[PDB]
RNA sequence: AUCGCUUCUCGGCCGGCUAAGAUCAAGUGUAGUAUCUGUUCUUAUCAGUUUAAUAUCUGAUGUCCUCUCGAGGAC
């Protein structure tokens, strides 16, 4: 019932709420949108709208590392993934794609507690202050 | 230098994008007024305009 | 002559002022007094757009009788 | 008096530890409106529909003949 396509409204407040209250807080950022759990920020984070995230078209050594590595460890993406670099949904659907399309008075009163200066070879008798 | 020979000849001789925007506001259309040097006007706003106006 | 500047003004006069002052000799249609930004103060001076010509040369004449704040307004043709 | 360094002085811009301490609220439907975002018409002319006028919509690119869209001739 939670779940549902997400809204640029919805997206960029989560910018707007990661950036203020920082990464770890979900709970927090959760609480301001509507229709959206904590797990479904925080995923919604990483997995897409981080801007560590590398939006663009894969180079050609991006596509021989993938397809290797594919090749090494078949349908594991979450290990691939941060080798290549990439979010694992995006190489999988790149890689779909690749053969997809290969085939008180304490203060007031009286002075708190008094320390008269010490008296130095000199003469402060005389001295007294004007009022103001 | 044909042309300096004739402006020495003919001289005095003593020297003092919006494309369907303005189809839906209505300009850039033929329009005439006659009483006004058979002036043209490009749009219904600007004629209706034209009925305030020094000239 | 559709348009003149208006020099030596202060900045408690705004567009408004203008509007009406120079509409009390003939009416202004485009009314241009900046507003500067950065220090977000007016350094008064300004332009003025008209119905067309006649009004503006008869503004050239009348004109520069206007005074702002105590002071002077400059008014002249452009 | 000047240059450089230094000292002092002044002015202008100018929230402790723990198991992260623990935990974490959403009604529905019938009608209807508003406000955001994105995308499309340089089309030339005429005829009709249509409009307050636009707009919009709907149709074709002077005629004939000859030769290989172009050329010539007759209007």
């Amino acid at each position: 019932i939670k779940g549902g396509v997400w809204r640029n409204t919805e997206d960029e407040i989560l910018k707007a709420a990661v950036m203020k209250y920082g990464k770890n807080q979900w709970s927090r950022i959760a609480s301001l949108l509507h229709r959206k759990s904590a797990k479904q920020c925080k995923a919604r984070w990483y997995e897409w709208l981080d801007p560590s995230i590398k939006k663009t078209e894969w180079s050609r050594e991006e596509e021989e590392k993938l397809l290797h590595l594919a090749k090494l460890m078949p349908t594991q993406w979450r290990t691939i993934a941060p080798i290549i670099g990439r979010t694992a949904a995006q190489c999988l659907e790149h890689y779909e794609f690749l053969l997809d399309k290969a085939a008180g008075v304490d203060y007031n009163a009286e002075i708190p507690f008094e320390k008269k200066p010490a008296l130095g070879f000199y003469d402060t008798s005389e001295e007294n202050y004007q009022a103001l | 230098e044909e042309e300096e020979q004739i402006s020495e000849s003919e001289s005095e001789d003593e020297e003092n994008i919006p494309y369907w925007l303005y189809k839906l506001h209505g300009l850039n259309i033929n329009y005439n007024c006659e009483i006004c040097g058979n002036y043209t006007y490009r749009g219904p706003k600007a004629f209706q305009r034209h009925f305030a106006e020094w000239r | 002559d559709a348009t003149v500047y208006v020099g030596g003004l202060d900045e408690k006069v705004s567009e408004p002022l203008l509007w009406e002052l120079f509409l009390q000799a003939g009416p202004v249609v485009n009314t241009h007094m900046p507003k500067d930004r950065v220090t977000g103060q007016h350094q008064g001076y300004g332009f003025v757009e008209f119905l067309s010509e006649e009004d503006a040369d008869y503004a050239i004449k009348i004109m520069n009788m206007i005074k702002l704040y105590g002071k002077p307004i400059r008014v002249n043709k452009a």
